[PDB]
């Protein structure tokens, strides 16, 4: 009696899960999950994170041991053990195939975020990045005293497996370029973060001088530029023209402090200008 | 590419017209009727050929800001590909309002004007237009007009790509849904 | 329908057309203009009186029919098909297709399009078009266009196309730009060399 | 006889949280259930397939999004099968209703009988020549999720701005601060007028008035004297801004008071440059 | 049916708009009183 | 709408009248003496007039139904206007609940 | 039984709209 | 005087609210 009504109930559960996957493919997912194998009453095998834009979750009833319920195998990862997540990725007591897919892909997204955090601590011991787990997200700060914004948020879209980045005031083109380069390979995040220091620095300058009467710019096309010390400065500078009195510029040069990788050092110069020519430069005292 | 126009044509005496309209409001899409009022004028270019070129220009008098419309209608295809509809080549062009003056420079001269006033419905791709043709006398004026006959004209038209079968059969079925009230058929333009 | 001005940049008396185009686009990249795509302008002449058919990139659904002193038609793209349907009354008059190709720079409601006029294979001149978006009335914002053209053209700065010269409060239209392009193309065809 | 799968009652429930005649009733209830299923199918498909900033999670009947980093929006289809914001549910129904009525519109009808078919402005694009921007603006299908998330972002940002203004009106009593919200809002815009007057001198000191234009992720400030400042969605920015404006008010009051009492204004500097460095903004001075 | 339902909708919207205007005037008075309170 | 339906209702009543006139005529014929033979002729003419105009009305209505039949399921509807009216009424209900809450807080403030 | 459409009217109107028969 | 003025304002507002509840109930 147990063999007959247990075998029938388990194959009924497999039929319910197959019908659910056909609903998900037809309605909302659509080529983000594909049925690899389905033998009725024997096995079901789904494929997520596919090669076109590879991973598999299989559900098998064994032809032995009628004592146990349905068996779940994540055969491409055999995923690394995070104790809460791999627990939830190994039960279909609830008959939701989408919960199983989301929990498996959630555990894989957590592993991918942790290898990103490993890359960042490889470049920088004493990192202060943080993994949030409601959505799978990595918040990495670019300058060390920072708000809740001015932080690179990294998400993994757990229907596709890609990375998605989010800064606040970035242009969309550089965000697309960063997303493409990181989704190509992880180890190119570290050239970008340094580039996101100086950009952020200019934001923190241009918010500063918004109430005073100035005009800020990043490029000043004057002549001389190869004899005047203004040519012999770094390429990350900011020219703040005073508008109540033109011919007067305050030039902020941003430099990397060598030991601290998440701090900047500013240098303020005072240029005057007359085919515009530089005239003089003096540096202000630190403190 | 080159789009083709499929036509079925017929007519309806006016005292039964309302029943037709009510029938169409059942069968056509869930819309109020449109009540178009258009001025149509026909230009021709007397070239070297025995057949002069013909062009139709429509200004929608009722709606302000509607772009003028040019239409070139090719001669009907004698091939029996779609046996049940007038299959012609149609080139339809939205245009600015200096068109007539421009056409006067191209060598075109007018043939006749007529107002057309009626209703407009649709069903999928099909366009049903039920209109009365109004002869203009005093050719500049659009108000001096007289009705051509007592009957309204009914046109069932589908503009769509070259070839493209299983179109005329749906027009046959939609014509047969009206067959007590109207007789729509492929009428040849000769005589 | 913003006020535009079309002009011929001369040869420079030396180098290639491409190098002078590099010079002008370099000056534009100095002033703070940003590339926002490319642009193409096509003109063909049809004859039985001459008629012109022109296409802009900016108005991609429209084709302009220019009767040299007569009225302009604007129509949708199917007008081209009608010329192929005409085909006996209006011959195509080949070896007069003319194009300009280039990049379009935007600098704070100014659109600068610098193209290389290419009759067939050989590029035979530089077209420069500056459109000022906000103004809609010709000859009122003309001094603005003059200062911008004096900023980056410097010398060879054009002055006051005759479409402006109808001196009223007449609203500028998109036909006037294609009129200016047709005049420029006729000047380049007669320039030839 | 209603179809099964349409019985019971269903409704969309939209929430914001800071956390990780007999037959008439039956047929109306079943039609409402059908429309709620239509809405949630649209939303879940746009969540899974359309690539968006800060991606969402669709589990079975619940969509979870993180529009702002401290914020969590949840859209859930509650099917009874026998904190909630009503405004977004009502706007969801109207959005899907407009999305239906776009197909059945009278704008597709061509008044010229010869004219083929299609939208009216797309016909007008030919002769009345349109640029790229108008053409793309006519044909831009923005999904339901982007619209609802932009509305919820504006609701939360506007509530935060009202909260910071009322907290400054409660805490600080030294100048004063007033607010006058406008009568008319959009789903993505509101406006205030902030005065800062001293307590018994509302005719003298009328020199600092602001207008904030609370967009979706930005607060745009227009001063009385022609200074335009765009803040961000954080509530520390608006607090520091209004604190600096109270500080400048405490000097403009004395200037316009010495105007009344006949005293002679020797020197006035709106942002003084000598002395200790102030943390929030610059300091003002008269004598 | 369509015309009757349109008339009911228009009556509801006129009532709501007039309600909004009266509530807005009251809100203006209350804002002046609350923000100008000495406390 | 009430016109053709009331015609159908009248034909129902006249079918009853036809049966009652049949019955009344054979009632008068079954009498031992039936003096009102003129009334027998009147009831006979009433019976035949009833049957004839019942035939006339039903034939006319089958003809009219033949003129306006299509065999197609009438794709018109009135759903969208009912939907918009329901949304308007729920807007009014939401405003009523909120006004109740504001009045309750005003009563709490004035109550002390 | 009653006639809703005259076919001579059909031919006259389609000859009026197909070319200028009856308009000029 | 601030107390009495606040109570006068809230009383006028409350009467207007009750009138508007009686209006909106009748649709």
């Amino acid at each position: 009696m147990y063999n007959c009504l247990h075998s029938f109930c388990l194959s009924l559960q497999l039929e319910v899960l197959h019908s659910q996957t056909l609903m998900l493919i037809r309605e909302r997912w659509g080529d983000l999950v594909q049925v690899e194998r389905y033998h009725a009453g024997k096995c079901l095998s789904l494929s997520v994170w596919n090669q076109q834009v590879v991973h598999k979750v299989t559900i098998k009833i064994d032809e032995n041991d009628v004592s146990k319920p349905l068996q779940i195998f994540h055969d491409p990862p055999l995923p690394a053990s995070d104790s809460k997540l791999v627990e939830r990725a190994m039960k279909i007591d609830h008959l939701s195939i989408e919960k199983l897919l989301i929990d498996s892909v959630h555990a894989r997204a957590h592993q991918k975020l942790q290898e990103l955090k490993a890359i960042l601590r490889g470049f920088n011991a004493n990192e202060n990045s943080s993994i949030e787990t409601a959505l799978p997200a990595l918040v990495v700060p670019i300058l060390e005293p920072c708000g809740n914004s001015e932080c690179l948020h990294i998400f993994v879209d757990l229907h596709s497996g890609m990375f998605q980045l989010m800064l606040y005031g970035l242009d969309q083109a550089t965000l697309d370029d960063m997303e493409k380069s990181v989704n190509d390979d992880m180890k190119r995040i570290i050239p970008w973060i340094q580039q996101l220091k100086f950009w952020l620095g200019q934001q923190r300058c241009k918010q500063s001088i918004k109430h005073l009467p100035t005009i800020s710019s990043e490029t000043l096309q004057l002549s001389n530029y190869s004899t005047h010390p203004i040519g012999n400065l770094s390429k990350n500078k900011l020219f703040i023209k005073l508008t109540r009195l033109p011919q007067y510029y305050i030039v902020v040069e941003m430099l990397e402090v060598p030991n601290k990788p998440t701090q900047l050092s500013y240098k303020y110069y005072f240029m005057s200008v007359n085919p515009a020519m530089a005239l003089l430069l003096q540096q202000f005292k630190e403190n | 590419i080159n789009m083709m126009e499929y036509l079925l044509q017929g007519s309806v005496l006016d005292h039964s017209l309302e029943s037709l309209i009510h029938r169409l409001r059942g069968l056509c899409d869930n819309m109020e009727p449109e009540t178009f009022l258009d001025h149509e004028m026909v230009f021709l270019l007397k070239g070297q050929q025995a057949s002069p070129f013909v062009l139709r220009a429509r200004r929608s008098m009722d709606r302000a800001g509607a772009p003028w419309h040019l239409r070139y209608l090719g001669q009907p295809e004698m091939g029996d590909k779609n046996r049940h509809a007038l299959v012609r080549n149609c080139v339809d062009i939205a245009t600015s309002e200096n068109l007539t003056d421009f056409l006067m420079e191209m060598g075109f001269r007018m043939d006749h004007e007529f107002v057309a006033k009626g209703h407009l419905f649709r069903k999928g791709i099909m366009k049903i237009m039920v209109y009365k043709i109004f002869r203009i006398l005093v050719p500049g004026n659009t108000d001096s007009t007289e009705a051509l006959s007592l009957s309204y004209l009914v046109e069932l038209s589908v503009v769509a790509p070259a070839g493209q079968d299983m179109v005329s059969d749906d027009m046959k079925n939609f014509a047969e849904q009206l067959k007590p009230l109207v007789h729509l058929e492929k009428i040849d333009p000769k005589r | 329908m913003g006020v535009t001005c079309v002009s011929q940049m001369p040869v420079a008396e030396g180098k290639s057309v491409q190098q002078t185009v590099e010079l002008l686009t370099r000056k534009l990249e100095m002033l703070g203009a940003e590339k926002q795509g490319t642009f193409c302008v096509d003109c063909e002449t049809y004859h039985t009186k001459l008629m012109y058919v022109m296409h802009n990139s900016e108005y991609p659904l429209s084709c302009f029919a220019l009767f040299e002193n007569g009225p302009c038609l604007i129509a949708d793209t199917n007008f081209d098909v009608l010329m192929v349907k005409l085909k006996g009354f209006f011959q195509s008059a080949k070896a007069s297709k003319i194009e300009t190709r280039g990049t379009r720079y935007q600098y704070c409601d100014f659109l600068v399009k610098v193209g290389t006029v290419t009759m067939g294979p050989s590029a035979r001149g530089i077209s420069v078009e500056v459109e000022y978006g906000p103004c809609v009335v010709a000859s009122d914002c003309w001094s603005l266009l003059l200062e911008f053209l004096q900023s980056f053209l410097g010398s060879h700065t054009p002055g006051a196309p005759a479409v402006f010269g109808n001196r009223h409060d007449a609203v500028y239209g998109p036909a006037d730009t294609m009129v200016q392009y047709m005049e420029l193309f006729n000047k380049i065809r007669k320039q030839q060399q | 006889q209603i179809p099964s799968d349409l019985e019971g009652s269903a409704y969309i429930k939209v929430s914001i949280q800071k956390q990780a005649p007999h037959w008439q009733t039956k047929l109306e209830a079943a039609q409402n259930v059908l429309l709620c299923k239509e809405i949630f199918a649209q939303l879940s498909r746009e969540a899974v397939q359309i690539k968006s900033q800060v991606p969402h999670i669709v589990v079975k009947n619940q969509i979870i999004s993180q529009p702002f980093p401290s914020l969590q929006l949840s859209i859930s289809l509650c099917h009874s099968s026998n904190d909630h914001l009503y405004v977004l549910e009502h706007n969801l129904h109207l959005l899907i209703r407009e999305f239906h009525k776009q197909t059945l519109s009278s704008i597709m009808m061509p008044h010229p009988a010869s004219a083929p078919f299609g939208h009216k402005r797309m016909r007008l694009s030919g002769p009345q020549a349109f640029d790229k921007n108008e053409i793309n603006s006519l044909q831009s299908s923005e999904g339901l999720l982007e619209k609802i998330i932009k509305q919820a972002k504006h609701i939360f940002l506007r509530s935060r701005a009202a909260a910071t203004i009322d907290s400054l009106a409660s805490r600080i009593e030294d100048p004063q601060i007033q607010a006058h919200w406008s009568n008319i809002n959009d789903v993505y815009e509101s406006s205030v007028k902030v005065l800062i007057t001293s307590q018994g001198y509302e005719q003298i000191c009328k020199s600092i008035q602001l207008q904030l234009n609370i967009g979706v992720e930005q607060i745009r400030v227009v001063h009385r004297d022609g200074r335009v400042i765009t803040l961000s969605y954080q509530e520390q920015e608006l607090q520091d801004f209004l604190l600096s404006q109270m500080s400048q008010h405490q000097v403009h009051a004395v200037q316009q008071l010495a105007k009344v009492m006949g005293w002679q204004v020797l020197s006035f500097s709106n942002h003084v440059g000598l002395g200790p460095i102030e943390s929030i903004g610059n300091a003002s001075a008269i004598t | 049916r369509n015309q009757q339902l349109r008339t009911l909708q228009e009556e509801c919207d006129r009532k709501l708009i007039t309600l909004r205007d009266e509530i807005s005037i009251d809100l203006y008075e209350l804002e002046e009183e609350y923000y100008s309170s000495s406390s | 709408l009430a016109n053709e339906r009331l015609r159908a209702l009248e034909d129902i009543e006249r079918e009853i009248g036809a049966i009652l006139q049949n019955a009344g005529t054979v009632i008068l014929e079954l009498s031992k003496e039936k003096t009102n033979e003129r009334l027998l002729d009147r009831q006979a003419a009433a019976f035949t007039a009833s049957v004839q105009h019942v035939e006339a009305e039903l034939s006319a209505q089958i003809r009219y139904l033949t003129q306006v039949a299509t065999g197609q399921p009438h794709e018109g509807s009135s759903y969208s206007s009912r939907k918009d009216c329901q949304m308007a009424l729920k807007r009014v209900d939401y405003a009523r609940l909120k006004l109740s809450d504001v009045a309750r807080t005003c009563e709490q403030m004035l109550e002390n | 039984n009653k006639q809703t459409f005259n076919p001579t009217d059909t031919n006259a109107l389609v000859a009026a709209v197909a070319f200028g028969k009856g308009l000029s | 005087n601030e107390l009495q003025r606040k109570d006068a304002l809230v009383q006028k507002h409350l009467t207007k609210l009750r009138h508007w509840q009686q209006v909106l109930e009748d649709i």
